[PDB]
């Protein structure tokens, strides 16, 4: 079927070109509709705007002059182009697919209709922020353990939202529960994974966590034992 | 007037003295455009013309079968000729106290709830081969109209004065939709061939059927209380050597009756929706090189 | 956009009515947004759902005008814990960009669970960093709302101590971390260090010392 994946800088300096991407799989750029969709915290589910398989502009009035929904159909990739960007525009981007409906209620000829569009498919959604601050690789610090025992990955201060944490590339997935982080005061954000373990496999079944920080282009590895 | 849009009819404000002589309120109301004109400010199209006579919101415009009687010492003479043209001798008299029943449908372009022909369609004249002289048309066989305004609107009383009380237009419930009215394609089309047939008996020549060259240029009658202007162009649009015709009808609310000495009247308007089903029987037409 | 909070029991039957009532002939899209995640399409149409969307979900149609357009939710879960939205589409009305205001539909009656504190002593290389960090890991209570409490050997500290709000997890349980951060001087200079996280009416304690 479709599904979609956002990409994007995850954090922009004020007032800049809040540039975007959006790749769908399995299914034709040129013949669906394509709706931008953003949400902050605190505010409701905001309609951007939306592409047509006509390549056909139409925003949001609440975006004065700014959004730019952009499509290149050599690949299945269109793209998302805000500027002028500030505190407010921090949100989570969704792409999703939007279809057309034509709910006539008098006569086709006289023009008694109006069209409706309705999002069936969504992208995941990439989160993004916007501030001043620098980026910021994290250091992550292991947590040894003490029939069931629980060790985990301490991932320090970080900036910004998120980071990804796998256990042995993907291979421990039973057990894992990666937590919520925190923002500090300090103004970076701190994460901390735990699996629950065998107390047989404590000696010795190997044991890395794969930590993921997109803004810092790093990828660091640590391993736990007592 | 002070009028809005709404997508056609104005939304217009306006002060207003009441049933106390010097205290005023802003009523607002609705008025087609037919019935406004602009100075935006506007105001009704008669306040130049004429003064306005709201018509009683309970006497009824319905057509009612009128006969027409001769005084005692008087006669009236039928003609039960069934190919009678509108001249000459009729070798079928009968005498009558009183006419049939007659129904007083004010219509134009288009004759409705009007008695029908025998045997065949007749067509009628004065000298058919004056072309200043209307041709008077009777079908054998009705064809089926049907019109109705879609439109969901509601009646505001409006006190303007001791008793005065003026019905005003507000508000349309639910969908906004078009005036408009129905008539057979099939029907109106072995119909328009017989009114063609008899075209040949008075005349050679290939038949064109065109427009009109809003009271006179449109189908105008009464549909439920309010009078309607449909645009017949659908209608004679053809040469001759499932699907309904629709045609677009405007509304009215102000009408300069017959004369234009200088006295108009208000149609008060009717509440919910309106849908007529009439009787087309007759025909009024107008003919003007090689065809 | 602002919330409008809803009260249900688990199992019974929801009854969103949606906040914008249609002035025309309507054609009403209902979302399933759960916060900080991917909204779900309930109903596009009046009252048509796509693939893969319950029978419990139902929407009103627009035969008779007049009939507002309310969503039904019938035999409601714990996951069914979300915001919805009503994006009204009407011929009165021009184009609907804005979705609808926010309906948080809160499930009432759900089992009580405790929670799993568990608490790790500072990281070796953190504490060779000259930095220290307790974490006292809170998961799985309901309902989510837990106080920390922070106790070095048997005096309370309130210094230097983060707390995450509540967040949910998939099986519709919660879960908080608690990151308490020391000298590494002050971690060694004191026999224990407690975590107590009462949850509900009751605390729980978990206590861990430099050894
Ligand atoms: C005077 O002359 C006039 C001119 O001749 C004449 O005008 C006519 O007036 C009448 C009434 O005023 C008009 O009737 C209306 O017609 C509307 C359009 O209906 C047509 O289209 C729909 C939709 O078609 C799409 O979907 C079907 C399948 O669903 C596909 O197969 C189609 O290919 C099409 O999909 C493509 O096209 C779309 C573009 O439209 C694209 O978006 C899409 O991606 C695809 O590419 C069809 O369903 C209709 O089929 C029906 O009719 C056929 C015969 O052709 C029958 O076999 C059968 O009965 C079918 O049901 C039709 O083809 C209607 O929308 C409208 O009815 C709705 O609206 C009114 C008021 O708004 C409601 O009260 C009513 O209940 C209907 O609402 C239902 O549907 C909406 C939208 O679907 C829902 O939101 C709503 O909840 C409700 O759902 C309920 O009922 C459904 C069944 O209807 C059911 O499925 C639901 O589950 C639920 O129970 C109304 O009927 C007519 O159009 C005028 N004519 C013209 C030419 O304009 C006038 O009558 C004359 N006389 C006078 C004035 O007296
Ligand atoms: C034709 O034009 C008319 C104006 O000349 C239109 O009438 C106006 O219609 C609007 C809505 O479109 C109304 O506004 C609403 O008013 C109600 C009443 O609440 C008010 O009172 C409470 C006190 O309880 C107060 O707290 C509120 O703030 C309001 O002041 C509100 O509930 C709505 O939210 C909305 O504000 C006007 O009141 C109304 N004016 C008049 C004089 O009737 C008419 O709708 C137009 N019609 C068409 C077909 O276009
Ligand atoms: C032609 O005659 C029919 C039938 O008398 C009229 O339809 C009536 O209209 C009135 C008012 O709209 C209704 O109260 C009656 O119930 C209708 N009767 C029927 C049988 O439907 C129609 O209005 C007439 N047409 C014209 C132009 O006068
Ligand atoms: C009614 O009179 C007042 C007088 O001040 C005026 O301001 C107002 O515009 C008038 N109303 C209309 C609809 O013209
Ligand atoms: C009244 O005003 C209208 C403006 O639409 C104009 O056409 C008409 O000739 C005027 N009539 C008189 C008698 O002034
Ligand atoms: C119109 O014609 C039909 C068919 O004969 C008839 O039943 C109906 O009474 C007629 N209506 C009028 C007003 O003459
Ligand atoms: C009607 O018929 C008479 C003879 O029957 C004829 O003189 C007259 O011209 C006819 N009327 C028309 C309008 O043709
Ligand atoms: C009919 O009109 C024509 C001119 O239009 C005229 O020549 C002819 O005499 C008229 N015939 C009658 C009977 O009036
Ligand atoms: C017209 O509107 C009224 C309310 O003003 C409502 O009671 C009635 O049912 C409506 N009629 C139709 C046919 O929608
Ligand atoms: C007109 O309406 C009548 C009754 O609703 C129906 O029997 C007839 O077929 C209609 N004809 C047309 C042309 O709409
Ligand atoms: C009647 O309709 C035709 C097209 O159907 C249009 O060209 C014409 O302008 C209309 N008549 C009037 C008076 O508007
Ligand atoms: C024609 O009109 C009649 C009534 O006006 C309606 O019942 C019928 O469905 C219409 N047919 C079409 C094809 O629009």
């Amino acid at each position: 079927q479709v599904q979609l994946q956002e990409s994007g800088p995850g954090l922009v300096k004020p007032s800049e070109t809040l540039s975007l991407t959006c790749t769908v799989s399995g299914g034709s750029i040129s013949n669906y509709y394509w709706s931008w969709i953003r949400q902050s915290p605190g505010k409701g589910l905001e309609w951007i705007g939306y592409i047509s398989d006509s390549e056909s502009t139409n925003y949001n009035p609440s975006l004065k002059s700014r959004v730019i929904i952009s499509v290149d159909t050599s690949k299945n990739q269109l793209s998302l182009k805000l500027n002028s960007v500030t505190a407010a525009d921090s949100a989570i981007y969704y792409c999703a697919r939007a279809q057309q409906g034509k709910r006539i209620y008098g006569m086709v000829s006289f023009g008694e209709f109006f069209y409706y569009y309705y999002m069936d498919v969504w992208g995941k959604g990439t989160t993004v922020t916007v501030s001043s601050a620098s980026t910021k690789g994290p250091s992550v610090f292991p947590l040894a353990p003490s029939g069931t025992a629980a060790l985990g990955c301490l991932v320090k201060d970080y900036f910004p939202e998120p980071v990804t944490v796998s256990w042995n590339s993907g291979a421990l997935t039973s057990g894992v529960h990666t937590f919520p982080a925190v923002l500090q005061s300090s103004g970076l954000y701190s994460l901390s994974s735990v699996v629950t373990v065998p107390s047989s496999s404590l000696g010795t079944q190997t044991y890395i966590c794969n930590v993921n920080h997109k803004p810092s282009n790093t990828k660091v590895d640590k391993k736990v034992e007592p | 007037l002070n009028c809005n849009n709404v997508n056609e009819m104005k939304n217009c404000s306006f002060n207003v003295t009441t049933s106390i002589r010097d205290k005023i309120k802003k009523e607002y109301a609705l008025f087609y455009k037919l019935d406004v004109v602009p100075l935006t400010n506007y105001r009704l199209i008669n306040c130049n013309t004429s003064v306005i006579t709201q018509a009683c919101p309970k006497v009824s415009f319905e057509p009612i079968p009128i006969h027409y009687c001769a005084p005692a010492g008087f006669a009236i003479l039928k003609c039960n000729s069934k190919t009678f043209n509108g001249s000459g001798p009729c070798t079928n008299v009968s005498t009558v106290q009183c006419t049939h029943g007659i129904r007083p449908v004010v219509s134009t372009q288009l004759l409705l709830n009007g008695s029908l022909a025998e045997e065949e369609i007749v067509i009628r004249s004065e000298n058919i081969t004056d072309n200043a002289k209307t041709i008077i048309v009777q079908l054998n066989e009705a064809v089926e109209i049907n019109c109705t305004r879609p439109n969901n609107n509601t009646r505001k009383s409006i006190h303007i004065g001791p008793g005065r009380a003026f019905y005003a237009t507000g508000d349309i419930i639910g969908n906004i939709r078009q005036a408009h009215c129905n008539i057979s394609k099939a029907r109106w089309n072995e119909t328009l061939g017989q009114i063609v047939a008899k075209l040949e008996e008075q005349f050679p020549k290939t038949i064109i059927f065109n427009h009109s060259s809003p009271e006179i240029v449109t189908h105008s009658f009464n549909c439920g209380g309010e009078f309607f202007y449909c645009n017949t162009t659908p209608l004679f649009n053809s040469t001759w050597n499932e699907q309904n015709i629709t045609l677009q009808c405007r509304i009215k609310q102000i009408i300069n009756m017959w004369q234009g000495v200088g006295k108009a009247m208000y149609a008060p308007p009717i509440r919910g929706q309106i849908r007529c089903s009439s009787n087309i029987t007759g025909l009024l037409l107008t003919r003007d090189n090689g065809t | 956009s602002y919330v409008r909070p809803l009260s249900v029991a688990l199992g019974e039957t929801a009854s969103i009515s949606c906040g914008r009532q249609a002035l025309g002939s309507r054609a009403v899209q209902w979302y399933q947004h759960r916060p900080g995640q991917a909204p779900i399409l309930l109903i596009y149409n009046n009252q048509d759902r796509p693939s893969g969307i319950p029978e419990r979900f139902s929407g009103t149609p627009d035969i008779n005008f007049g009939t507002r357009a309310t969503l039904t939710i019938s035999g409601v879960e714990a996951g069914d814990e979300a915001d919805y939205y009503c994006h009204m589409w009407d011929s009165r009305s021009g184009f609907s960009w804005s979705f609808g205001g926010a309906t948080r539909l809160t499930v009432l009656g759900q089992p009580k669970a405790a929670p799993s504190v568990t608490l790790f002593p500072p990281s070796s290389e953190e504490l060779q960093a000259n930095k220290a960090t307790l974490v006292c890991l809170i998961s799985d209570f309901y309902p989510g709302a837990v106080t920390v409490a922070w106790k070095a050997d048997s005096s309370p500290v309130k210094a230097g101590v983060e707390t995450t709000t509540p967040s949910k997890q998939s099986n519709n349980k919660y879960a908080a971390s608690s990151y308490l951060s020391l000298t590494p001087m002050q971690w060694k200079m004191h026999k224990s260090y407690s975590c107590q996280v009462t949850h509900e009416g009751s605390t729980v304690e978990k206590t861990v010392a430099p050894t």
